[PDB]
């Protein structure tokens, strides 16, 4: 079937986590799956990204605290008739 | 700029706005219009996603055969309708309300794997941050999505493709052989 | 080797006359047996409880669904020599016994749908199958369209199978939208504790057993079974509840269901309470039906159940087919025939039946303390050896709820034989003609199965011992 | 012809006679069961498609 | 998903509370099947796969037959009663 | 901004300012007589319902099967060169099974409609 | 059912006088004024009756002028299935 397939016939966003869990459950028989836990772990984060949406909240809550606000090298965003404009 | 922010949101108020039409119109056939216009909604959030193949088969499809085979039907038969009267619907209002609460709820709760129920919801609406998308230079041929669907319905799924041709078979046969009065 | 005869049989059947259909009915019923015969062989692939998977991860084949891919071409063997062949040569039973040209068609693609899914291993298998399968229950149903009562019921089956076919259709792709696989394959026994799956696979299984007739929405079922004629539904009865529930029984989605535990429950008690106070013999047999379709959503919530599930199945194919191939032959002895397509329906008709043809009466009591589970009978090792899972796995008040609404569900069953053996005034004492003598003898065999079936008891074990462990 | 059929509960059940479909008979109300005067006999239908 | 699931809802409870005529009944099952199809198309996309797209254009072709099987069955039941009931079948 | 949708923005306006210049300038001056559906300078009475032949609801019915094959030939027809030698085999097979299917709507000949206009077929028996 | 509206007079007027400045013949402005003005018979006059007339009742002729935007159960369906519908 179409397990990996994506959408220009290459392979999917998460097909090197879901290979990785196959590896893991290829070499191991029940009652020792308990190991097989992070590459699950890895790759149900990698299709929602929910740990990433709840660190992204953790320190945003954080941004909006500061009356500094950002003291860093800033990200410019720019209109799409400027990509090389400079 | 920020005028094309909101389009995908307004399509799916504009996909609400239609469906009440749908269900109260007192005509039939304008109500098979308005879906009509609702299939023309989804071509356009489809669009709007970035499959611009798939709108166009919804238009070629959906509205060109199936709705062509509504509106043909609805002419030259015979269907009585009453109108949207309050006193036949306001006693099927308390049961709606309580429908719509629990089967909004309870389809927006399974996407989410928390085992708190409340967490499972929250879930649904914590989407306000940006995908990067980043330029992969791994791909030399234009593979469109088409290509890859005559792929995989060809290779890997040669087979439900060709079950699938018994179905176009059963939607030939079945209604001939209803319709027919043989001899 | 179904393909070969729907291709071969839709190009035959446009250039034959109307006349002909019946004998090509005939064709057909030959045909299948020398697929059972000349075919059976394969069993010797299914050693050890060996499975393939053919298509690519697509077709499971296991020796579970050889079993029920057999028991659906010998069902087909009796349906199709029921539509092939005449009861009598009259010129009654020539407008009453009728096949259409197209129904062999409808029939064959009907099987074919159903045997894709007990095989199916893909969700997009089991969907377009479960479409396949709908489809041709439609237009069975529809096909006998110059009756009220059919068109109406074809229709409230196109609904209520839209409902639920777009409910199969969600729970699939919310299954897909939590993980991207299309396998239950995948689930493999670790995800399922670090995963709520419980919601969809219980969603899926709901979605696909409300379609057999599981009781909060059970009544639509009976209607359709009442509302079709009497040869159309001994088919739209069994197939679309052996193919589903041997998916289900399968694939093991629903253990420790809650939720399949209570529809258990409440499918026990409202099928044996349901037809009690009934006098039409189809809703009294199709709360049967009800019933005998909980005993299976017991199973579900089992894990390993596959002796207790193809030994009962086997057992209400026999027993169902038998009871009703009874009150076909009944219908001679009636003195009002109604309703063209449903010519015996209410249940005092068949009142007077140990006075002529006393046999006939032999025959429904054999089969009908089968229903009860009478253990001289074939129906009662089904009923023990679901009882010996149930009690095995912890569900200790579903056993006393299968018991109760096993007894309570032996009156309406009793009521058959109550009606028939009684007294009658005007018994026949001589008939010119009689009954077909290749269509009699299926009912002959049907009954020394369900008779002198306990004998092999111990040998079927020891070949279910082989090929599935 | 028997004084009282039963109903395997030892209910009244009627005993179905063709005079069960008349103008009376036809759009009672009940459940589908126990229900006599069904759409389709030869009496009811009476040149259906003429 | 929030326009897949409120046309799949809001299209089932109007095909639950029809009691007006029939091809509303119609209509409110294929607008169901649309909203089943936009819920899909939307997770084949964020999960970069054709898969839940392959699906998709099976249950078109699917939609599309029972479409044309049950209104012909809806011509069969229009056959022998030349009206269509405003309460239903 | 490109010059797509200009396009399909800018045929309505060009037909909403067409019909809206016919809405302005020409008179209204509506009578009873003037309504009413035409049918050759003479009224009658519509009846509420009509039947039709079975062919005509028939052609529209049946169509759509056929259409979802062209379009399901449409998948195929883009990958054609990467499915070489084997989805070459499957979609003829494919086509085939559909065409036993025509061919069996071609002999039933479902489509036509008969006339019953019989050149008494029946001879002179006499006495 | 015909439609209501009854918004002020002032505003009903500003508009009335914005809707003169076009070619096609509008509701007046002093026809607003007209609205309050009732039918003050003079009783020193002639009426129908001097030239032996009887003039005919609105509600009797309501029905002939109103005919063109007019708009337009089980026994039928016990009558209808005796028709044939599809040949
Ligand atoms: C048709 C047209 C399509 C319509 C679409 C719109 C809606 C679609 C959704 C409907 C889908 C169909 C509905 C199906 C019925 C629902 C099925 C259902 O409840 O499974 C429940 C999910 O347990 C929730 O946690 C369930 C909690 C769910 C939250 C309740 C809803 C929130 C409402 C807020 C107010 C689980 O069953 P189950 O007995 O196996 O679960 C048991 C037991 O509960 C656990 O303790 C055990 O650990 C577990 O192993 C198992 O033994
Ligand atoms: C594990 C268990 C699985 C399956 C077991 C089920 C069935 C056993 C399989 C095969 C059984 C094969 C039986 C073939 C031999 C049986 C047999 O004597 O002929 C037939 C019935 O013949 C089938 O009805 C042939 C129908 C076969 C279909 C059986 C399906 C049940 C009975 O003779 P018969 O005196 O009535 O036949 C006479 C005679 O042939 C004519 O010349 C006369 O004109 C006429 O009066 C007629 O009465
Ligand atoms: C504690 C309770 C003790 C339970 C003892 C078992 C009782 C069994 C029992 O009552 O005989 C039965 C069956 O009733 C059940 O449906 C079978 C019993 C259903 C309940 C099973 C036992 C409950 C155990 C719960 C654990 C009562 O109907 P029945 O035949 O007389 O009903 C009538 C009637 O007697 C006659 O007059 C009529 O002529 C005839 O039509 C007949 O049908
Ligand atoms: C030129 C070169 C290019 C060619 C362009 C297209 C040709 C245009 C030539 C058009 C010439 C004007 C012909 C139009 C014409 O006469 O109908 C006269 C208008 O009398 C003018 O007051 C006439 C004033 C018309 C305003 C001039 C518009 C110019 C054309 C713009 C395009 C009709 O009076 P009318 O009030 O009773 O007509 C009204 C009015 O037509 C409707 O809106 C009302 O609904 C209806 O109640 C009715 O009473
Ligand atoms: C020349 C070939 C003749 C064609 C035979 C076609 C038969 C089609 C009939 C299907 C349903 C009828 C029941 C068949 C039982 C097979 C048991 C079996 O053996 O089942 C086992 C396990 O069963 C089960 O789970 C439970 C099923 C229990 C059946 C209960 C009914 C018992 C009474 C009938 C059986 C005894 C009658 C013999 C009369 C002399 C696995 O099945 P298997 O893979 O070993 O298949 C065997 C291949 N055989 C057919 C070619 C030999
Ligand atoms: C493209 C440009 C858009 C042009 C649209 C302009 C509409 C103006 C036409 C109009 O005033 O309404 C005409 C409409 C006629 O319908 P009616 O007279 O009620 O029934 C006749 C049946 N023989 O009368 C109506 O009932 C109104 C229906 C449309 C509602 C628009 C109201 C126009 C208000 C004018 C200010």
């Amino acid at each position: 079937t179409a397990a990996g397939i994506s959408l220009t016939g290459g392979r999917n966003r998460c097909f090197s986590e879901w290979q990785s869990f196959m590896h893991c459950t290829a070499k191991t028989d029940a009652k020792s799956r308990a190991q097989c836990l992070p590459n699950f772990e890895d790759y149900m984060e990698c299709l929602h990204h929910t740990k990433e949406k709840a660190r992204l909240r953790e320190i945003e809550s954080v941004l909006k605290q500061k009356k500094e606000g950002l003291e860093a090298p800033p990200v410019k965003v720019i209109p799409v008739k400027a990509i090389g404009l400079v | 700029m920020y005028l094309t922010y909101y389009f995908i949101e307004i399509t799916i108020f504009l996909a609400i706005l239609c469906t009440i039409f749908i269900i109260s119109a007192k005509n039939p056939m304008v109500s098979i219009l308005y879906m009509i216009a609702l299939f023309v909604i989804a071509a356009m959030y489809l669009y709007l996603i970035g499959l611009g193949i798939f709108s166009l088969l919804y238009i070629m499809i959906y509205i060109g055969a199936i709705a062509v085979l509504f509106l043909f039907i609805i002419t030259l038969l015979d269907i009585n309708s009453t109108e949207l009267s309050v006193k036949s619907n306001i006693r099927d209002l308390p049961l709606v309300l309580i429908s719509l609460i629990v089967l909004t709820i309870s389809g927006l709760m399974i996407y989410s794997n928390d085992s708190i129920l409340i967490n499972k919801l929250l879930e649904a609406f914590g989407n306000d941050y940006n995908t990067i998308i980043t330029q992969d230079w791994f791909n030399i041929e234009n593979t469109t999505l088409l290509t890859t669907i005559g792929n995989v319905l060809l290779t890997n799924n040669a087979f439900i493709l060709l079950v699938l041709a018994i179905v176009l078979l059963l939607g030939i046969i079945g209604p001939i052989s209803i319709t027919m009065k043989h001899k | 080797m179904l393909i070969l005869a729907i291709i071969s049989l839709i190009t035959f059947v446009s250039m034959s006359k109307l006349s002909d259909n019946r004998a090509i009915i005939r064709l057909i019923n030959i045909y299948l047996i020398l697929v059972l015969v000349l075919d059976s062989f394969l069993y010797l692939l299914f050693l050890n409880n060996q499975t393939y998977t053919v298509m690519g991860e697509l077709l499971i084949f296991n020796s579970f669904t050889f079993y029920i891919d057999m028991l659906i071409y010998f069902i087909m063997i009796v349906i199709s020599s029921l539509y092939g062949y005449n009861l009598y040569n009259n010129n009654l039973y020539k407008t009453l016994f009728e096949p259409k040209k197209e129904l062999i068609i409808l029939f064959l693609i009907n099987i074919l749908g159903a045997l894709l899914i007990v095989h199916s291993n893909d969700f997009i298998t089991l969907f377009v199958a479960i479409e396949l399968q709908s489809y041709s229950i439609y237009l069975i149903t529809a096909i006998y369209n110059s009756s009220y009562k059919a068109s109406k019921a074809s229709m409230l089956y196109f609904f209520m199978g839209g409902i639920l076919s777009i409910l199969i259709a969600y729970s699939i792709n919310t299954y897909y939208s939590v993980l991207n696989s299309y396998t239950l394959h995948s689930l493999d026994s670790l995800i399922i504790n670090t995963l709520d799956l419980n919601l969809i696979l219980i969603a899926l299984s709901l979605g696909l057993l409300f379609k057999i007739g599981i009781a909060p929405l059970h009544k639509w079922l009976i209607s359709i079974y009442e509302n079709t004629p009497i040869l159309i539904t001994i088919y739209i009865s069994l197939i679309p509840k052996i193919s589903i529930l041997s998916y289900l029984v399968l694939s093991n989605i629903s253990i420790n269901s809650l939720v399949i535990s209570i529809l258990a429950i409440l499918t026990l008690l409202v099928g044996s309470v349901g037809g009690l106070l009934q006098i039409k013999i189809k809703r009294l047999l199709a709360f049967s039906g009800l019933t005998n379709a909980g005993y299976m959503m017991l199973l579900l919530l089992l894990n390993n159940n596959e002796f207790s599930y193809l030994y009962y199945i086997t057992q209400y194919s026999i027993s169902h087919l038998a009871i009703f191939m009874i009150i076909i032959f009944s219908i001679y002895y009636i003195n009002y025939i109604n309703n063209q397509y449903n010519p015996i329906i209410y249940v005092n008709q068949l009142k007077g039946l140990i006075h002529d043809n006393a046999y006939l009466v032999l025959s429904m009591a054999i089969v009908v303390f089968s229903f009860i589970g009478i253990p001289p009978l074939l129906g009662f090792f089904g009923k023990l050896n679901i009882l010996m899972s149930i009690l095995n796995n912890g569900y200790y008040f579903i056993s006393i709820v299968l018991i109760v609404a096993s007894l309570i569900s032996a009156l309406y069953y009793l009521y058959l034989l109550n009606v028939s053996i009684q007294d009658k005034n005007n018994i026949l004492i001589n008939s010119n003609e009689t009954v077909s003598s290749v269509l009699s003898y299926i009912l002959s065999s049907l009954i020394i199965l369900i008779t002198f079936g306990f004998i092999y008891n111990s040998l079927i074990i020891d070949i279910f011992n082989v090929y599935f462990n | 012809q028997d004084p009282i059929p039963s109903g395997a509960l030892g209910q009244k059940v009627p005993h179905v006679d063709e005079s069960h479909q008349d103008l009376l008979f036809r759009t009672s109300h009940m459940v589908e069961d126990l229900e006599t005067y069904d759409e389709d006999s030869p009496i009811n239908t009476s040149d259906a498609n003429t | 998903m929030f326009i897949g699931t409120i046309i799949l809802v809001l299209s089932f409870l109007g095909f639950v509370f029809n009691r007006r005529n029939i091809i509303l009944a119609f209509i409110c099952l294929e607008t169901m099947l649309l909203g089943i199809n936009l819920i899909l198309l939307r997770n084949s996309v964020l999960f970069d796969d054709i898969s839940g797209s392959l699906f998709a254009i099976v249950i078109i072709i699917l939609a599309g037959v029972e479409s044309a099987i049950g209104l012909s069955l809806l011509v069969s039941y229009y056959r022998l009663r030349g009206v269509i009931n405003s309460y239903g079948i | 901004m490109n010059t797509f949708i200009i396009f399909i923005i800018l045929i309505p306006i060009v037909g909403f300012a067409l019909l809206a210049v016919n809405i302005l300038l020409a008179v209204y001056k509506p009578y009873n007589e003037k309504l009413g559906a035409f049918e050759c300078g003479l009224t009658s009475f519509n009846q509420t319902r009509l039947a039709f032949n079975a062919a005509f609801i028939l052609v529209a019915i049946l169509f759509l099967p056929f259409d979802l094959e062209i379009s399901t030939l449409l998948p195929y027809v883009m990958s054609i060169y990467l499915v070489s030698n084997y989805g070459f085999t499957i979609v003829l097979l494919f086509l085939l099974i559909l065409i036993i299917g025509f061919v069996y709507e071609i002999n039933t000949n479902a489509l036509k409609i008969n006339k019953h206009n019989k050149p008494n077929t029946d001879s002179l028996i006499y006495k | 059912e015909v439609r209501h509206i009854e918004l002020p007079k002032a505003l009903y007027q500003a508009y009335t006088k914005a809707t003169q400045a076009i070619w096609w013949p509008t509701y007046s402005p002093d026809q607003v004024e007209r609205q309050f003005l009732s039918q003050k018979i003079d009783p020193s006059a002639k009426t129908f009756n001097d030239l032996d007339l009887t003039p005919m009742e609105l509600p009797d002729l309501m029905f002939k002028l109103i005919r063109p935007y007019r708009v337009n159960v089980s026994q039928l369906e016990n009558k209808e299935k005796t028709f044939v519908h599809i040949l």
